[PDB]
């Protein structure tokens, strides 16, 4: 493509370029409007930032403006500067209209906005791994405003792999394989997405099971098998090329404008929505396999209170 | 005995804890409270400081908060995460609104360990034995975890295990058949079933029952264990459920031997005893520990039972402030381990 300049973390004081949970600050020479996320400076906070930085290209991804390596207080803090998106939280906007019917094509004009980003990140071998409400945002508040996303706290490097499997098993049932990874990793995004189209449609949760099918459900059977291929299991899981190679998404904006009841059901009750918000964060954290945990020593080398006792009596005998 | 408190806002959330706790790092949280990994200068251990800012927003919340505390305070077992500390910045009952729980952050959860390492039969042997040893203790007090999964089992480098995060309500995969579709009042064995599900996974490396929906899942289960019988149907409280069941296909029990070929026979033998459809025919924790598959670890003298747990409160109809008061009392009565 076109070689772009690398990221250089400005070492100088952030307080000299801008004028005194993401916080707002006002630059001096431009007085811009300007979101700032802070952290405890270290390689994970730098590795992630390097990724987020190199992820500003895509118009679908929020743009980081400046990364400073400073010393707040006693500790060194990697203070990033990004493009603010005051559009508002995705589920925050919809939740709070009104009459207007979130129509199917609108939900489609959304997935593509997100399916485009994934296609970008994944194409550069970057696994976001964290897709939840608090991380999705629009840019302005008025019309013709696009939505680009945030919070790469859990993104990482995936590695270059590829995807089939079918039909049917054999006589050695089952066995083991490469545990992250260049595939499984990606399948933690699509889950977040498909698990979004559902919370987008019935505003209900796969906690999957579709609505009764009567009831705000027409979506098509083409709309059931889709949220299903996205849904369960991360091997033949729904493929960001295959997903984008879908008329419903590919030829979106032509799809029916079926009116929905999603916005009324979720807004009807906005406390289970917070409860639902946790389980989504809990669900994800439970399917994310990234930060090494231990490497259990061979039982022969392992030594602990229980083992000792068992071994002791094992010798008295 | 009130220690010194030091407040600090971590990720748009206030944290007022004793000074013995240093370097607090937000390690996640969900709608029951936020969590923060930290170092306990008192025990020199990495602990988990859980904060429940919404403990009494409803009688459902109030009681579930008092339940969690009571349960925690009771847990005194090697293979069961216990209450290291519980505190509140409140100086009285009137101002009392936030409660902090402090446990021991040991190693990483089983799920993770799997993703990074292929365990040996030896590992599984010891691991599962430990789960059972802990279960016996629990069930002995008449408690039921109800939510046993590789994500609720902490293990370190030494292979030491610990059962944690008990089901406090009174990703569907490690759940018995009855409880899942609420066929009837569950049995302690429901934890045994989950035990099996875990065990199988470890050996094969695949998820035994990765079912999409309850129906789908149920079909999966019944295909291996078979279909109910007149004896099981009888125990079925719901007539509609009994009706559905009867409507099903043949489903004769599968021989586990063919399903796990290449695995320790003793193991597969254990799996048959645990993965029984009739909860009243599932091997108990105590019985399992005696199974020959744990000969190298089995000590009938070093598998201890727990004191009596009074669950009388479960049948207590009280107000929010009474459930709050009861919770405060317990917080003040707490006596830290040695």
């Amino acid at each position: 493509f076109h070689v772009k300049s690398g990221l250089q973390i400005k070492k100088n004081a952030i307080i000299d370029d801008y004028k005194v949970k993401v916080l707002q600050i006002f630059n001096k020479r431009t007085q811009e409007k300007f979101a700032l996320k802070m952290l405890q400076d270290c390689p994970k906070a730098r590795r992630e930032v390097e990724l987020h930085w190199r992820a500003s290209q895509c118009p679908h991804i929020v743009r980081i403006v400046d990364v400073y390596e400073n010393l707040y207080a006693g500790r060194k803090c990697l203070l990033i500067v990004m493009e603010c998106l005051d559009g508002g939280e995705l589920f925050s906007r919809i939740q709070d209209r009104g009459d207007q019917a979130f129509t199917e094509r609108e939900a489609s004009e959304i997935m593509k906005s997100i399916g485009e980003a994934i296609q970008y990140l994944h194409s550069i071998n970057i696994a976001h791994r964290d897709v939840k409400p608090e991380n999705l945002l629009y840019t302005s508040k008025r019309p013709n405003a696009i939505l680009k996303l945030t919070d790469f706290g859990f993104a990482k490097e995936t590695t270059s792999h590829n995807s089939l499997t079918t039909p049917c098993y054999t006589p050695y049932y089952v066995a083991p394989e490469v545990l992250g990874p260049e595939k499984y990793d990606k399948s933690c995004d699509m889950w977040s997405l498909g698990v979004i189209m559902y919370i987008l449609l019935c505003g209900y949760p796969p906690f999957y099971e579709f609505p009764n099918p009567e009831w705000s459900e027409v979506s098509e059977e083409v709309k059931m098998l889709i949220r299903n291929l996205l849904k369960t299991e991360p091997t033949q899981r729904m493929t960001i090329t295959e997903f984008m190679n879908h008329p419903w998404i590919m030829q979106s904006t032509k799809v029916p404008q079926t009116p929905l009841h999603t916005s009324r059901v979720l807004k009807e009750d906005k406390e289970r929505w917070e409860d639902v918000k946790e389980e989504m964060t809990s669900a994800l954290a439970t399917m994310r396999v990234d930060y090494e945990q231990i490497k259990i020593k061979k039982i022969e080398d392992a030594s602990n209170p229980l083992l000792l006792k068992r071994r002791k009596k094992a010798r008295a005998l | 005995e009130r220690p010194t408190f030091y407040r600090q806002e971590l990720n748009k959330t206030i944290w007022e804890v004793p000074e013995r706790y240093q370097n607090l790092s937000p390690v996640g949280s969900g709608a029951y409270g936020s969590v923060c990994a930290a170092f306990d200068t008192k025990t020199g251990l990495r602990v988990a400081v859980k904060k429940l800012s919404r403990p009494f927003q409803s009688i459902i919340h109030a009681k579930r908060t008092y339940r969690e505390l009571r349960l925690l305070k009771h847990m005194k077992h090697e293979n069961v995460i216990g209450l290291l500390d519980v505190f509140t910045p409140a100086r009285s009952l009137e101002e009392f609104n936030d409660v902090y729980l402090v446990t021991h952050l040991m190693g990483a959860d089983l799920n993770n360990i799997v993703k990074c390492q292929k365990l040996t039969d030896d590992h599984v042997q010891f691991l599962i034995y430990q789960i059972l040893r802990g279960l016996k203790y629990i069930h002995s007090a008449d408690i039921i975890h109800r939510d046993l999964k590789p994500s609720n089992l902490a293990v370190n480098e030494d292979c030491e295990l610990k059962i944690l995060d008990f089901g406090l309500a009174r990703t569907r995969w490690y759940r018995a058949p009855e409880i899942m579709l609420n066929w009837m009042h569950y049995n302690q064995t429901v934890d045994i079933w989950s035990v099996g599900c875990i065990m199988a996974e470890l050996l094969t490396g695949r998820t035994l029952f990765p079912g999409t929906d309850h129906i789908d899942q149920l079909k999966l289960i019944l295909r291996l264990v078979g279909t109910p019988g007149a004896e099981l149907l009888k125990k079925i409280s719901s007539e509609s459920a009994r009706n559905y069941i009867q409507s099903l296909t043949q489903m004769p029990k599968m021989n586990f031997a063919n399903v796990f070929i290449g695995a320790n026979p003793l193991a597969v033998d254990l799996l048959e005893k645990m993965l029984v459809l009739d909860s009243d025919k599932r091997i108990t924790a105590a019985q399992a520990l005696a199974h020959a598959y744990f000969a190298q670890y089995h000590d009938p003298d070093d598998e201890p039972v727990a004191d009596p747990y009074d669950q009388s409160f479960e049948s207590r109809d009280l107000l929010i402030d009474e459930w709050k008061s009861l919770t405060y009392d317990e917080v003040i009565s707490f006596v830290p381990p040695p």
